[PDB]
RNA sequence: CCGGCCGGGAACUCAAAGGAGACUGCCAGUGAUAAACUGGAGGAAGGUGGGGAUGACGUCAAGUCAUCAUGGCCCUUACGACCAGGGCUACACACGUGCUACAAUGGCGCAUACAAAGAGAAGCGACCUCGCGAGAGCAAGCGGACCUCAUAAAGUGCGUCGUAGUCCGGAUUGGAGUCUGCAACUCGACUCCAUGAAGUCGGAAUCGCUAGUAAUCGUGGAUCAGAAUGCCACGGUGAAUAC
C-alpha cells in the first residue's frame, strides 16, 4: 500500500491510454511487410523518446483499493483478500459459494 | 480462521443481497468500485445517524440506493435537503443518475451491525465492556431474541494481550443452513489499541 | 555397409542406416533417399553398389563428420575469442544444451566431488 | 480397517465366456487403465493357447491351477517380538488371485518376444510343472515345514 | 412396432429404437464390427438380447455419444433394457436378476483442492 | 421477429421476470412462442482466502448466470407498445433484438 | 530469435557512433543501452558497456557481428 | 446436391426450471421381543446411496502489523521521491514436491472413435494463400446450446523395429530461424536441421490410495503483452486389497 507505488500506476495509466499505447500510429504502420526502408529505424526512433512509463505491457494490472500487485483479479478490480471479504458480505451481484 | 462467515453461506439461499445488478464482464470492476467508494463515503458521512445496512442496485444505469436507518429525522434533515445533496454526490461519484430510498428500522437492537456500532461508540469512552455487552444482550432478549452471541477481542480493559470474551443467550445455530440471522462486526480504536466485536442474532427459522 | 568409407550400418533399413550415420539423423536420411530414389523398407545388405555410390554422392553435399566437428570447433573458437558469457560458460567445461545450470546441470558437470 | 470387516467386490465375467477366474487373471495383469490393448493381447494369447493345448481356455489352465496353488502361507504374529515365518492356512478366496499374480510375475520373464507368446508359454510350463510360479508353490511349503505347531 | 430405450452410463447418452421383424444392428448409422464389434464391450450390447432373442426377431437402430467407447457401449447395454418393454414383465423380472438394468451411476470425482487427484493426497516430507 | 434473449442471475428471478413479459405479449402481442430454457453458465472457479500463507486454503465461488429465450414471432406493434420502457426484476439484463 | 525485420538498436548508442566514426571516437563511450547488437560500422570502438557497479571497457572486433553488448557484461562475479 | 441441408414434430438426446422417490419401507434371526447389525425380494437408486461447502468450547501467547488499520515508537532536504542497469534465474555443495526416461502389455509410419468442461470484443479468430516448420498476409463470423479457441489423447487395425542403451530415451549447447513485447544475452517461449548422455527400473529410508478411487491419457480456466513439468478444473480408459 505504498502511496508512491499506487501513484506509479496512476501516472502509468494516465498516459498509456492517452498516448502511443492507443495512438499506435507509428509502430503499427512500421512493423509490417512494407519496404525495408528508413521506416525500420523510424520505428524505434519514436520509442527511444516514448516515455517508457506508457505502454500496456508495463502496467502490472493490479488492485485499486489496496494497491497490491498480487492476488488481483482482472474481472473484479480488487485483491483476493478484499474480494472474498466483499463476497461473503454481499457486495458482489450474484456471486456465492457452491459445491459439486 | 475456521469459523465461516455465517452469512456468505446464506446469501443466495435465505438472506437478501446488497449489490443487485447484472452485467457483462466489461464494467464489473468499474461499477463495483464506484459502489464501494460511494458506500464507504456514505458510511463515513452518515455514521452518527444509524446506517444499519446499505443496499445497492443498478437498473439500466439509473442506480437505486436503499439505506436502512433508525434516525431518519436527521437523515432527511430539513425536508430532505441533505438527501437531495447526497444524491448529487452519489451521481457525481458513480457517473450515473441516482435514486435514494430511506427505510426505517423499528428496534435498532434488531440489527447486529447497529448494536456493534453502539458497542464501538461505548468502548471509546473508557466504559466497562461487560456493562456494555451484558446490557445490550439483555436489552435484546427482553424485547425478544431467540438467540444472541456477542464476542469481543483485543486489549479489552487494558488486558495488554490477546484476550477474547463472548456472551451467549439463546440458540445461535450457525451450522443449520435453513435459518435467517443478523450478523456483522465493528472495530474500536481505543487508545489502548483496537478492539473487534462479533455479534450474531438469531430470530428466524425460515 | 560402406558409405562414408568408414561406417558399416549393416542390417539397417535404407533410412535407418542413414539415421545411424554420423553427421545426420532422422530427416536427412529421408531427404537423401528421396533425392536418390530409393525405398525405406530394405536393409543395406541387399542394395548393390551401383546405388550405394549414388547415396554416397548424395550425402557428400552436406557437412560430414570430418567437417561436422570442424564447424563445431570453429563456432567454439568464435565463442572463446569473443569472450562472451556463452564462451565463458563453455570454457568452464559445463554441460551444453541450454541455459539452466545451477542445481540441475549435473548431467555433464559430472557427479559431486566432495 | 478396524471398524468394518467388508469383503471383496463382485467379479464381472468376460463378455466372451463367463469366467470370473479369467476376468481376475486379466485385471491382475491390467496396468494404467489402457485396457483395449491389454484385452486385445490377452484374448489373442488365450485363443492361441486353445490350440496350443488342444482344449479350450477355461480348461487349459485348470490343469496348472493346482500346480500353482499352494496349501500354506505365513503370518508372523509377534511373540513378544517376532518377524519370521509362521505357517498358516491359505485362504482359497484369494488363493486364485495369488496364483494369477505369481503366473503373471513369471510371464513377465522369458522376455524375448511379446506377452501373447510368453504368458501362454509360462502357463504351459506350469501345466507341465516347469514354472517359477510352480516353484513358489514349494518355496512356501519349505518355509512352512520349518516351524510346525506355533499358533 | 417401435419401442424407445434411453441409456446413460458415465455421461454416455444412448438413444435406441427397436422394432420387430429383423435382428440387424446399426450404431449411429454404423455397424457393430464397424465401431466396436471387435473391441471392449463388443458383446454387452448382445447380452440383453442373447438372454431372450437376438438373431432376427428384433432389429435395432442406435445413437450413442457423449463420452468414451466403454461409456457408449454400456449406454447401449442399458438402453436395450429400457427399450425392452413389449413384454416388460418377462423382459424385466428375468433380467433384473442378471443386471443390465441399473444406471451404474458412477461419476468421476472432481479434481480436489490440495489433493493432486480425486483421492490421492500429495506426497509428504515428515521432516 | 423479435429474437428475445435475456440473461439474469437467479432462476426464481428470471422466471418471475419472464412471467410478466409472456403475460403482456399475450394479452397484447399476438401469441409469442414458448419460453426457452437456454442452458446456462456459472463460472465455477477457485479463488483464495488466507492472508500471506496457507496456499492450501481456497474458496470456490460461482455466479450462476441463467439464460432464457422467447423469440416473439409476430411483428405486431402492440408488442413494442407493451415493452415500451419497462424494467422488472431489477438485477438482471434483458434485450430486445429483431 | 530476435527481431526478424530490423535488428533492434537504441538511438543513444547509434547516434554517438554514427557521427563520431568520422572522428574515430578518440575515446570510450559510456553505453547504457547494452540491449543492442553490432554491425560492421561499430568495430574499432573502445566502448564502456554498463554492467552495474561500473562500465566495462571493451574493444570491438569484426567477429562481434550479431552479438549484443551485455552479452559479455560480467554480473556473474562468482568469486 | 443425403448437410436435420429444407419443409415438418415437439416423438427422443439435451436443455434450465417444478416436482416425484429412499424411508430400515417390507420378510427371515443372533441379539435385553429393544436398538443395531449380516442378509433376502422389490429396488433407476440400500442402508448418511454422489461427493461437496459446512470446522462447535478450545490449543499452539502458531502465522500474518509486507492484504488492509490501528495503536507505541524511529526517521523526515530522509528509513522520503525519481531515472538507467543489473537481482532475486549468480552455485563446490544440502534438502523437499513435481515432468521426462530406463522400453517390445513398447518405439516408429498410414488411416482410423468417442469426451466433457471452460474461455472469447484495444479479445477468440475459422476459411483461404504462403512457409517443412515455428508462424506470416487476406480475414468472415462471434460479445456466443448458433462464431472461434478447437483437431481430444492414449486408443482401432495394419506394417516395421526384435533385445541392443538398440527407429528407446531425451537432457544441461552448436548453427539457421518463428512469435511476444520498445526491448528476449546476462534473463521469454516455440519449430526445424544436427550431436546425443545418464538411467538396464534403484540401498538405507520413505510417500499416496478402499472405486469409477489407484494408475495414467489428454483438454481447458486463472494469472498474462510474453512467460510451466507448477495451481485450479474437465472429462477419457481403467485396477488390487481391505485376513
Ligand atoms: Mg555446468
Ligand atoms: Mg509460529
Amino acid at each position: 500500500a505504498k502511496q508512491s507505488m499506487k501513484a506509479r500506476e496512476v501516472k502509468r495509466v494516465a498516459l498509456a491510454d492517452k498516448y502511443f499505447a492507443k495512438r499506435a500510429e507509428l509502430k503499427a504502420i512500421i512493423s509490417d511487410v512494407n519496404a525495408s526502408d528508413e521506416d525500420r529505424w523510424n520505428a524505434v526512433l519514436k520509442l527511444q523518446t516514448l516515455p517508457r512509463d506508457s505502454s500496456p505491457s508495463r502496467q502490472r494490472n493490479r488492485c485499486r483499493q489496496t494497491g497490491r500487485p498480487h492476488g488481483f483479479l482482472r474481472k473484479f478490480g480488487l485483491s483476493r483478500i478484499k474480494v472474498r471479504e466483499a463476497a461473503m458480505r454481499g457486495e458482489i451481484p450474484g456471486l456465492k459459494k457452491a459445491s459439486w | 480462521g475456521q469459523k465461516v462467515h455465517p452469512n456468505g453461506i446464506r446469501l443466495g439461499i435465505v438472506k437478501p443481497w446488497n449489490s443487485t445488478w447484472f452485467a457483462n464482464t466489461k464494467e464489473f470492476a468499474d461499477n463495483l468500485d464506484s459502489d464501494f467508494k460511494v458506500r464507504q463515503y456514505l458510511t463515513k458521512e452518515l455514521a452518527k445517524a444509524s446506517v444499519s445496512r446499505i443496499v445497492i442496485e443498478r437498473p439500466a444505469k439509473s442506480i437505486r440506493v436503499t439505506i436502512h436507518t433508525a434516525r431518519p429525522g436527521i437523515v432527511i434533515g430539513k425536508k430532505g435537503e441533505d438527501v437531495e445533496k447526497l444524491r448529487k454526490v452519489v451521481a457525481d461519484i458513480a457517473g450515473v443518475p441516482a435514486q435514494i430510498n430511506i427505510a426505517e428500522v423499528r428496534k435498532p437492537e434488531l440489527d447486529a451491525k447497529l448494536v456493534a456500532d453502539s458497542i464501538t461508540s461505548q468502548l471509546e469512552r473508557r466504559v466497562m465492556f461487560r456493562r456494555a455487552m451484558k446490557r445490550a444482550v439483555q436489552n435484546a432478549m427482553r424485547l425478544g431474541a431467540k438467540g444472541i452471541k456477542v464476542e469481543v477481542s483485543g486489549r479489552l480493559g487494558g488486558a495488554e494481550i490477546a484476550r477474547t470474551e463472548w456472551y451467549r443467550e439463546g440458540r445461535v445455530p450457525l451450522h443449520t443452513l435453513r435459518a435467517d440471522i443478523d450478523y456483522n462486526t465493528s472495530e474500536a480504536h481505543t487508545t489502548y489499541g483496537v478492539i473487534g466485536v462479533k455479534v450474531w442474532i438469531f430470530k428466524g427459522e425460515i | 555397409a560402406r558409405i562414408a568409407g568408414i561406417n558399416i550400418p549393416d542390417h539397417k533399413h535404407a533410412v535407418i542406416a542413414l539415421t545411424s550415420i554420423y553427421g545426420v539423423g532422422k530427416t536427412r536420411s529421408k531427404a537423401i533417399l528421396a533425392a536418390a530414389g530409393i525405398a525405406e523398407d530394405v536393409k543395406i545388405s541387399e542394395l548393390s553398389e551401383g546405388q550405394i555410390d549414388t547415396l554416397r554422392d548424395e550425402v557428400a553435399k552436406f557437412v560430414v563428420e570430418g567437417d561436422l566437428r570442424r564447424e563445431i570447433s570453429m563456432s567454439i573458437k568464435r565463442l572463446m575469442d569473443l569472450g562472451c558469457y556463452r564462451g565463458l560458460r563453455h570454457r568452464r567445461g559445463l554441460p551444453v544444451r541450454g541455459q539452466r545450470t545451477k542445481t540441475n546441470a549435473r548431467t555433464r558437470k559430472g557427479p559431486r566431488k566432495p | 480397517p478396524r471398524r468394518r470387516v467388508i469383503g471383496q467386490r463382485k467379479i464381472l465375467p468376460d463378455p466372451k465366456f463367463g469366467s470370473e477366474l479369467l476376468a481376475k487373471f486379466v485385471n491382475i495383469l491390467m496396468v494404467d487403465g489402457k485396457k483395449s490393448t491389454a484385452e486385445s493381447i490377452v484374448y489373442s494369447a488365450l485363443e492361441t493357447l486353445a490350440q496350443r493345448s488342444g482344449k479350450s481356455e477355461l480348461e487349459a489352465f485348470e490343469v496348472a491351477l493346482e500346480n500353482v496353488r499352494p496349501t500354506v502361507e505365513v503370518k508372523s504374529r509377534r511373540v513378544g517380538g517376532s518377524t519370521y515365518q509362521v505357517p498358516v492356512e491359505v485362504r482359497p478366496v484369494r488363493r486364485n488371485a495369488l496364483a494369477m499374480r505369481w503366473i503373471v510375475e513369471a510371464a513377465r520373464k522369458r522376455g524375448d518376444k511379446s506377452m501373447a507368446l510368453r504368458l501362454a508359454n509360462e502357463l504351459s510350463d506350469a501345466a507341465e510343472n516347469k514354472g517359477t510360479a510352480v516353484k513358489k508353490r514349494e518355496d512356501v511349503h519349505r518355509m512352512a515345514e520349518a516351524n510346525k505347531a506355533f499358533a | 412396432n417401435q419401442y424407445y430405450g434411453t441409456g446413460r452410463r458415465k455421461s454416455s447418452a444412448a438413444r435406441v429404437f427397436i422394432k420387430p421383424g429383423n435382428g440387424k444392428i446399426v450404431i449411429n448409422q454404423r455397424s457393430l464390427e464397424q465401431y466396436f464389434g471387435r473391441e471392449t464391450a463388443r458383446m454387452v450390447v448382445r447380452q440383453p438380447l442373447e438372454l431372450v432373442d437376438m438373431v432376427e426377431k428384433l432389429d435395432l437402430y442406435i445413437t450413442v455419444k457423449g463420452g468414451g467407447i466403454s461409456g457408449q457401449a454400456g449406454a447401449i447395454r442399458h438402453g436395450i433394457t429400457r427399450a425392452l418393454m413389449e413384454y416388460d414383465e418377462s423382459l424385466r423380472s428375468e433380467l433384473r436378476k442378471a443386471g443390465f438394468v441399473t444406471r451404474d451411476a458412477r461419476q468421476v470425482e472432481r479434481k480436489k483442492v490440495g489433493l493432486r487427484k480425486a483421492r490421492r493426497r500429495p506426497q509428504f516430507s515428515k521432516r | 421477429r423479435i429474437r428475445i434473449r435475456l440473461k439474469a442471475f437467479d432462476h426464481r428471478l428470471i422466471d418471475q421476470a419472464t412471467a410478466e413479459i409472456v403475460e403482456t405479449a399475450k394479452r397484447t402481442g399476438a401469441q409469442v412462442r414458448g419460453p426457452i430454457p437456454l442452458p446456462t453458465r456459472k463460472e465455477r472457479f477457485t479463488v483464495l482466502i488466507s492472508p500471506h500463507v496457507n496456499k492450501d486454503a481456497r474458496d470456490q465461488y460461482e455466479i450462476r448466470t441463467h439464460l432464457r429465450l422467447v423469440d416473439i414471432v409476430e411483428p405486431t406493434e402492440k408488442t413494442v407498445d407493451a415493452l415500451m420502457r419497462l424494467d422488472l426484476a431489477a438485477g438482471v439484463d434483458v434485450q430486445i433484438s429483431l | 530469435r530476435s527481431l526478424k525485420k530490423g535488428p533492434f538498436i537504441d538511438l543513444h548508442l547509434l547516434k554517438k557512433v554514427e557521427k563520431a566514426v568520422e572522428s574515430g571516437d578518440k575515446k570510450p563511450l559510456r553505453t547504457w543501452s547494452r540491449r543492442s547488437t553490432i554491425f560492421p560500422n561499430m568495430i574499432g570502438l573502445t566502448i564502456a558497456v554498463h554492467n552495474g557497479r561500473q562500465h566495462v571497457p571493451v574493444f570491438v572486433t569484426d567477429e562481434m557481428v550479431g552479438h549484443k553488448l551485455g552479452e559479455f557484461a560480467p554480473t556473474r562475479t562468482y568469486r
